[PDB]
RNA sequence: UCGA
């Protein structure tokens, strides 16, 4: 006795999807368990791709500035921590670069024009495949800070079904736009699945 | 539920006989006074934009009577909102408040259009509102927008915008009351004792100056621009970014 | 004393001295045109302020 | 959109929602309180504020204070029975010794909840006006004064601890002597309110805005309410919401104010900084036929724009006041940073008098310069007719001694 | 989005005593010409006098 | 007692006696004192019992000055009170000074720990509110209790005390026989649930044992709302200093769903119904059970005399005494003489008039006892049989009743949630009630906060602390000792989070619903509160159409009588500040004093088509005809086009 | 990955088992998941049984007495109430009480049926004084949670369905690693086992997560 | 009398 649908979906002009899930029927105290335990999980423990370290040339620290850009080496540092892209689980590799010209890049890139540049410019850059975060401490490849984040908000509200009573989980998923929401709910759910098997005996 | 039934009596009477399960009042009593479930469905489907007016003595001012859209919900007392608790001057230690079911149809019109809760904000006193956080928010929004000097974990970073320190809170990357750099090009900032001047100016090559502040931090030449604020002061700015833009 | 000598007697025996007012009006023959508010509260009509205006 | 990098407190959220009936409209405002109600919910239960026993953080200072306002009236007491100071001269120096103890323990109050800890459950729900109040919070961590008779005469003798050290059984008493006169006369409140608000009811019953425009020429001057040395109401405060009947030409003759104009909240902002007296359009100065002209009311208040045709004014009138009813209850001092000896001159006749206090004070009636000695800083003061001067000529004062006392009835036995 | 509806029929009237008894006045006959069997219970005829006033005003 | 007094209209009218206070033959007001001779309480002998003469001649000091074992006085400057002046003399001038400090204060306010740190003014609420506690269904005794609770206890009269210092032989839960020594075998009565007087239980519980030593003065059945020697009106449970997700928003309380099954805070309720068989001069009434339209649905609790049987449940809208009326009316309409013809069934002459249950009334029956005539007991003249009912009902604590506790800090019950969702200790225990910080600094309810904090370490010790009020040494005799007892229940190996070194009165609390702990620590404790008597089922009133005035012809008011709300001067005001004239229109005629828009509006609603234009209402024909009848020609005209004509309003 | 232990297990008289265990490894975060997840279950979902209903067979309502009998009928269904059961068949059973004789009324002197058994010994029921008897017979039921009572001579008794009483846990860092050690607490009435108990508590959580993954 |  169970079920499961996505009430309805959107998605903005950048790629970034949007879907909204409802559970029905959960018992009497058992709406807020799976909501929690499923805000934790795709939040926190899901594999992602994102920029780890960047090479420019004639750059040495974080604070000097590069001849022929408008912007600093930080920005650069910026612009390139919020790439959406999926490594598919493979060893690092190298990228290259040659408006923003941001459809040219040397991994499926999800929305390919967000910002690279100003100029009126050669950086050689690395994608790593990990889960959490990194902050690098100061002092070749200038690794930056890197977030490994799928699923950016995850809400979720408990309402009465009917009146033993019962409840409804009514869960939206914010996605970064390279897995879907709905796929980002299969994955999560095969990780508190694998936790309790072995629990089980 | 029990006191909706006796409210809208003559409402629930009427949709019986229209919908086909009974045919005449005595029918209809005897089917409310049973206890079926089928009379809640019919009160549920009756109550969707009836206004009703809630009242509490003694009645100081025009805003101690106000109507309110119902909606049935279990236990038995009325489930008043907190806001309007500055307006009816109620407090829950004992308050009773009257219940009003208005009947024709100029007085369902008048109880919407003039006497609805959401239009009764500014007070007929003063210009000044009165539907406004009281007690419990404004502490809620004083811890969120203060400052703790020990809990930093991980102050001094720079972040790419609103959206970037909105998903590093989510993780267990920044606290609520850490010095956090954002990058955020609008001039219209607003703090505690601002100021125009313009302290340890330092120049960059290629003629580019860096205007330093006491909490901002411009690129001229406008390029950047680094706020420098907490997480906490960045979620209630992106409440009001929500609510008023829709 | 300015509530007491307007031109309507209901609206000065309804609020204070009763056996005065009515006394005033037998007398001097007055009567109410029933204009403004608290005279059609008590008659039982639309009032002159709000939607019963025009 | 705008960002507020500072700490939000009560009455800077009042600002928000003023702000967003003035732009969006009431739809929009409500469903900001709406969503500012959500997040004050959230982040006070992630909080976790709780009252304890050590939260009412007492200031170590208390003991030190305390101990010098008993020896101030030990040498009174015994000045008492060698028979140079009265009964009066007596009771004006015990009284003003211990209010004046508890205003230095409610200023080190505040400048201790803010140099031992910033997140104090007591400071967080004063200083945020959640609840809290000084008046509340000196009773709880300070002095708790000078208590009064049911008759009103100050009882000399004060309660020096508070709700958190503990009363005796001897500050209970006196402590119930304010709390029964204080609870006979709140419900003699509510029954004076109540027939003073059904009063003015019934005589403006009748005043219902009825025409549109009268054609009237008449004004009302208004300036700034000054009760005397401070201010209380501005102008810009007064002219919210209010037409005009005269041009302000302030600048060059300013054409920005013409008559018959709606005063915005900005818009009183400016009239403000250009001119003092405004003349207003006022129902006072109202020509109408048993009713109030629409321009010469002005705006609602509860509506942001120009009143309607056909509203009784004078209930709403009559409310205003009626509603906060039942919640209705000159000399400055001298200083000196150089010690040494005043020069009096032939310049001042000063006459020898007798103050309030238990000792002499040579009264001046007219003006001249009190100099007195320095090496390098000339310290000068100039006197006053009706003030009083302590410092004699031949006396060498200390370090920041006090000097003079300079000025900026009731029968009684 | 009723809430925002009446808002939008308050304003740009000049008189907020006089625009409401014109909905109510509307409500009735749409209250006459539902006289049918078919009676939606979510749009009573004092909503859907607001809804067809706010979009002929324009 | 200056503590004690009703607020509102009798604000100091109304006062309470004192604790040690006592009256002679003259009428006069007594207070005990302990004679001072030299500087030394002479406390060997009897008390003075000074009749209000210690005013112009005696120095009097009170029971706070701290004293030596029978050498001297320990303070230099005592304060006293002379001709009705507070002032210090020395310890060797006083003349007498008093036995008890709680001598100033009532019964009631004595029963107040930390009253010394509490307002005045939450205190005179706090023992208001003390008076109106229900008895519970198994009370348990409070743990900072001021240990003058077994004095009141004994002085109700509805506490059994022994007399005879004998040996107890038989205690069942009826009696108790002891026999007594130095016709030997007295019987103790015990009753067992009766009906007080506030719809409340009193019921009484046996103590002792079979063979057990007793001695005159010893409890041996407590009461009701009286625990074993002292008295308990409320329980000790687990409380939280924290707010919430606006469920304690302004003065409300949140609970658990412990204190639901655990029957915490249950109490019995034992109503009283009533009914006559009068006589009617046109016929005599009689109590049968063959009454008129009625089947089955509620014929099944009688026993063939119309009433009900003993253990009967009974529910809203059943019938009690099933009571016939005759008529005589014989006044048929034609509509009803067409329907009686087709289908036949010839109307009797009797009219049910059977005594029911009221709306939200429930409970078991415990007492059918009729009493008639001819049996040995007088009865009203026109009554032929009086039955009386009494239904007990047992009653949990629910989302809306009003709890408080001893220091003023009333409130509302607005939700009730499972233990999951609750705060929990760090040793798994759930948090039962979760307070609002907010309301302590505003009201000085400090002494609250010192309850809570000792009865926690008395929770962990189990020790039952007896607290006198009004101090010992100045800040060493309540935060030390709150502080030094929370020391001692953390030196135990299973307890080491009790206390905590950088924040004494605080531990840290986890969330229930997402395991994650706060951000700062909060304060916990085993606080004391009690069940009041406004409860949320005598609250719920409704009426669509019921019964009318006499004169008037407006509807009722009351709750037992199908009654309306007054819409007063008050509330006309609001409206015509409004814009609502309508439903000012509204509700002065089609809903109050017309009997012909009354009919007019209630058929609109039913057949679906509303109509305007109400008449005119009752009121105002009442009003015109008496001042018709104070020698005034009053009348109403038309100002008509060349017509000056009186208008007829009542024809 | 993944090691199930158990520290300790105490056993009180025969009215609580308590035992410890422990995991060891878990993720960066996952000692909150896992340990507040089986701690909802456990102190809500758990299935138990206890007495519904008594009919003691000449007294028809709760608010009388038995002569001879030191409590009434209440203070009977308050002792009855707290009582420890275990039951296998999953539909309600019948169990019969007998008591002749001066001698305290434990839970050993009753007549239970086949696969129903009683976990604690010596329960507090009412007294009998040497002029008595008592013939009150108990109905015994399965449920989740706590219900809510709203056929000859039976009163109902609001029972409780919840053999875990309290469940602790606390997180432990391991020693670069963030992975976590989260170790267990659950506390039982007797009824259950707490080995038991964690094996049920793990099989609802599992079945909640199955039809979330295959489907989308 | 008692609640707001
Ligand atoms: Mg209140
Ligand atoms: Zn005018």
């Amino acid at each position: 006795q169970f079920q499961i649908e996505c009430v309805e979906s959107s998605t903005r002009k950048n790629q970034q999807q949007y879907s909204k899930f409802s559970l029905e029927p959960l018992d009497r105290g058992q709406g807020t368990t799976v909501g929690n335990a499923l805000r934790r999980v795709l939040l926190s423990n899901l594999p992602g791709a994102a920029v780890t370290a960047i090479r420019i040339a004639g750059v040495n620290h974080e604070f000097a500035t590069i001849l022929g850009v408008r912007e600093d080496v930080l920005e650069i540092m910026l612009n390139m921590k919020e790439l959406v892209l999926k490594s598919y689980t493979d060893q690092p590799q190298i990228g290259r670069l040659t408006t923003v010209t941001a459809a040219q890049f040397e991994v499926e890139v999800i929305d390919p024009n967000q910002y690279i540049a100003t100029l009126a410019l050669e950086m050689e850059f690395r994608v790593e495949r990990g889960v959490g975060y990194r902050v690098i401490e100061r002092g070749d490849f200038l690794q930056i800070d890197s977030v490994f984040m799928p699923v950016t908000k995850v809400n979720y509200t408990v309402e009465d079904i009917r009146a033993s009573p019962k409840d409804r989980l009514i869960l939206d998923i914010w996605t970064n736009g390279s897995i879907q929401p709905r796929e980002a709910l299969s994955e999560a759910s095969d990780i508190i699945a694998n936790l309790f098997i072995p629990l089980k005996d | 539920r029990e006191m909706a039934i006796e409210l809208f009596q003559p409402f629930v009477i009427h949709r019986l006989i229209k919908l086909g399960i009974v045919n005449n009042i005595k029918a209809a009593k005897k089917l409310i006074l049973k206890g079926d479930p089928q009379i809640w469905s019919v009160l549920e489907e009756v109550i969707t934009g009836h206004p009703v007016m809630l009242n509490r003595a003694p009645t100081l001012h025009r805003l101690g009577i106000q109507a309110f859209e119902p909606i049935l919900v279990e236990g038995r007392a009325i489930q008043l909102h907190p806001l309007v608790c500055p307006a009816f001057n109620a407090d829950f230690d004992g308050d009773q408040m009257a219940v009003h079911v208005p009947l024709s149809l100029e007085a369902q019109c008048e109880a919407r259009l003039l006497m609805l809760a959401c239009h009764n904000v500014l007070s007929p006193a003063t210009g000044k509102p009165i539907v406004a956080p009281s007690q419990d928010m404004v502490l809620g929004c004083y811890y969120l927008t203060a400052e703790n000097p020990n809990a930093q974990k991980g102050a001094g970073r720079y972040f790419a915008g609103i959206e970037d320190a909105l998903r590093a809170y989510d993780h267990g990357q920044v606290d609520l009351h850490s010095q956090i750099w954002i990058r955020h090009l609008d001039e219209d900032v607003v703090t505690e004792k601002p100021d125009t001047e313009v302290i340890k100016t330092e120049d960059l090559g290629d003629g580019t100056v860096m205007k330093y502040y006491r909490e901002r931090k411009i690129r001229e030449g406008i390029i950047t621009q680094y706020i420098q604020t907490t997480p906490g002061r960045i979620i209630y700015n992106k409440t009001i970014a929500e609510a008023l833009v829709f | 004393k300015a509530s007491l000598n307007t031109d309507s007697f209901i609206s000065a025996a309804s609020f204070q001295e009763t056996t005065r007012v009515l006394t005033e009006a037998a007398i001097e023959g007055k009567s109410d045109w029933l204009r403004g508010l608290k005279e059609n509260v008590i008659i039982g009509r639309l009032i002159p302020a709000g939607t019963g205006f025009s | 959109m705008t960002f507020y990098n500072y700490t939000i407190d009560k009455g800077r959220l009042k600002k928000l929602i003023a702000l967003a009936y003035r732009r969006y409209g009431s739809a929009r405002c409500s469903q900001l309180a709406d969503e500012l109600k959500e997040l004050g919910f959230r982040f006070a239960t992630k909080a976790g504020v709780s009252i304890s026993v050590d939260d009412l953080t007492i200031p170590p200072e208390k003991k030190q204070m305390l101990e010098a306002a008993e020896k101030e009236i030990r040498t009174t007491e015994e000045r008492y029975a060698r028979g140079e100071i009265t009964e009066v001269e007596r009771f004006q120096k015990v009284i003003d010794t211990w209010n004046g103890t508890s205003e230095e323990l409610k200023d080190q109050v505040v400048v201790n909840f803010r140099k031992t800890d910033p997140l104090n459950s007591v400071y967080m729900m004063a200083f945020s006006g959640a609840r809290g109040n000084m008046s509340q919070v000196r009773q709880l961590v300070g002095m708790r004064g000078l208590m009064a008779d049911p008759q009103g005469e100050i009882i000399d003798l004060p309660i020096k601890t508070n709700f958190r050290e503990g009363l005796t059984v001897t500050e209970y008493v006196i402590s119930s002597y304010g709390a029964r006169k204080g609870l006979v006369d709140t419900a003699l409140r509510t029954a004076d309110s109540g027939y003073l608000t059904r009063r003015l009811v019934d005589v403006s019953q009748d005043v219902i805005v009825r025409e549109q425009d009268c054609g009237t020429e008449r004004s009302l001057r208004v300036t700034a309410m000054t009760d005397g040395d401070q201010v209380k109401i501005s102008l810009a405060d007064r002219l919210f919401g209010r037409l005009l009947a005269k041009d302000v030409v302030g600048p060059d003759g300013e054409i920005i104010a013409k008559r018959n104009d709606e005063i915005d909240e900005a818009l009183a902002n400016r009239i403000a900084a250009v001119t003092d007296e405004v003349y207003v359009r006022s129902p006072l100065t109202c020509e109408a036929a048993r009713s109030v002209c629409q321009n010469c009311y002005g705006w609602s208040l509860a509506h942001g724009h120009k009143v309607d045709l056909g509203e009784a004014v004078g209930i709403i009138a009559a409310q205003s006041i009626g509603e906060p009813g039942t919640q209705l209850t000159v000399a400055r001092q001298e200083k000196a940073p150089e010690d040494g000896t005043v020069k009096w001159g032939k310049g001042l006749s000063t006459r020898k008098v007798r103050t309030r206090h238990g000792e002499d004070a040579e009264q001046v009636e007219i003006a001249g310069d009190l100099i007195w000695k320095g090496e390098g800083k000339k310290q000068t003061y100039s006197l006053t007719p009706g003030s009083l001067l302590f410092v004699q000529d031949g006396q060498t004062v200390t370090a920041g001694q006090l000097m003079t006392e300079i000025s900026l009835t009731e029968r009684a036995t | 989005h009723i809430i925002y509806r009446s808002e939008e029929l308050l304003g740009a009237a000049s008189n907020r005593y006089n625009i409401t008894v014109r909905v109510a006045k509307r409500a009735k006959e749409n209250r006459s010409e539902d006289f049918d069997s078919i009676d939606d219970p979510n749009m009573k005829p004092a909503i859907r006098a607001i809804i067809e006033m706010s979009d002929e005003l324009t | 007692c200056p503590v004690e007094t009703p607020e509102g209209p009798n604000a100091g009218l109304i006062g309470s006696l004192a604790t040690c206070a006592r009256v002679n033959d003259y009428g006069f007001i007594e207070t005990p004192y302990f004679r001072v001779e030299s500087g030394r309480v002479r406390k060997d002998l009897d008390p003075v019992y000074l009749t209000a003469d210690e005013e112009d001649d005696m120095r009097v000091a009170p029971g706070d000055i701290p004293t030596d074992e029978e050498g001297n006085i320990i303070g230099e400057s005592v304060p006293i009170r002379y001709r009705q002046e507070f002032s210090t003399t020395s310890p060797e001038q006083v003349d007498y000074v008093a036995v008890s400090p709680v001598q100033i204060i009532s019964v009631a306010t004595s029963m107040i720990p930390f009253l010394e740190h509490d307002d005045a003014n939450r205190a005179l609420m706090g023992s208001n509110m003390q008076r109106q506690a229900v008895p519970l269904l198994r009370p348990e005794r409070p743990l900072v209790g001021t240990g003058l609770e077994a004095q009141a206890a004994r002085d109700s009269g509805m506490v059994i005390v022994s007399r005879t210092h004998g040996i107890v032989t038989y205690v069942d839960a009826t009696e108790i026989r002891v026999q007594p020594h130095s016709g030997e075998e007295i019987v103790y009565p015990i009753q067992k649930y009766q009906r007080s007087n506030q719809d409340t239980c009193l019921n009484q519980r046996p103590l002792v044992y079979a063979g057990e030593d007793v001695v005159p003065g010893q409890v041996l059945a407590d009461g009701s709302a009286t625990e074993g020697g002292e008295l308990a009106l409320g329980q000790n449970i687990l409380v939280a200093y924290m707010p919430w997700e606006g469920y304690n928003y302004e003065d409300a309380i949140l609970i658990s769903e412990r204190l639901v099954y655990d029957d915490v805070y249950t109490s019995i309720h034992i109503e009283k119904f009533e009914i006559e068989a009068r006589q009617t001069k046109l016929g005599p009434e009689e109590i049968t059970r063959e009454i008129p339209n009625v089947g089955e649905d509620a014929l099944r609790n009688l026993d063939e005399h119309g009433i009900i049987r003993i253990g009967a449940w009974v529910e809203s809208g059943d019938i009690l005494v099933g009571k016939v009326t005759p008529k005589g009316e014989a006044d048929q309409p034609p509509e009803e003489k067409l329907l009686r013809a087709i289908f036949g069934e010839k109307a009797r002459d009797v009219r049910d008039n059977s005594l029911r249950v009221p709306n939200g009334e429930k409970g078991r029956v415990v007492d059918v006892r009729v009493f008639t005539r001819e049996k040995g007991d007088e009865l009203p003249p026109g009554a032929n049989m009086v039955v009386r009912i009494y239904v007990a009902q047992k009653r949990k604590i629910q989302v809306g009743d009003k709890m408080a506790g001893r220091h003023g800090n009333k409130g509302i019950i607005s939700r009730i949630l499972p233990i999951e969702d609750m705060p929990y200790l760090p040793d798994g225990r759930p948090i039962d009630i979760a307070l609002n910080p907010l309301g302590v600094p505003s009201r000085m309810n400090v002494g609250q906060v010192f309850e809570c904090l000792l009865g926690w370490a008395g929770e962990n010790l189990g020790v039952r602390f007896k607290i006198t009020p009004f101090d010992m040494y100045g800040e060493e005799a309540s935060r030390d000792t709150v502080h030094g007892l929370l020391e001692e229940a953390s030196q135990r190996p299973n307890k080491d989070w009790v206390f905590n070194e950088n924040h004494p009165g605080k531990i840290q609390v986890f969330d229930g619903r997402t395991g994650e702990p706060f951000d700062r620590p909060i304060t916990v404790g085993q606080a004391y509160m009690l069940k009041l008597v406004h409860l949320v089922d005598d609250k719920i009133h409704a009426r669509s159409t019921g019964p009318y005035s006499l004169v008037t012809q407006q509807p009722l008011g009351g709750k037992a009588q199908q009654g309306g709300q007054r819409f007063g001067e008050m509330e006309v005001w609001a409206l015509e500040a409004y814009g609502a004239a309508y439903i000012l229109q509204e509700l002065l005629t089609v809903k109050s004093d017309d009997m012909q828009g009354r009919n007019e509006a209630l058929n609109a609603i039913v057949k679906g088509k509303s109509i305007p234009r109400p008449g005119t209402p009752e009121s105002f024909k009442v009003l015109m005809r008496e001042l018709q009848s104070l020698g005034l020609d009053i009348a109403a005209h038309k100002v008509q086009l060349s017509e000056d004509g009186e208008s007829a309003d009542a024809e």
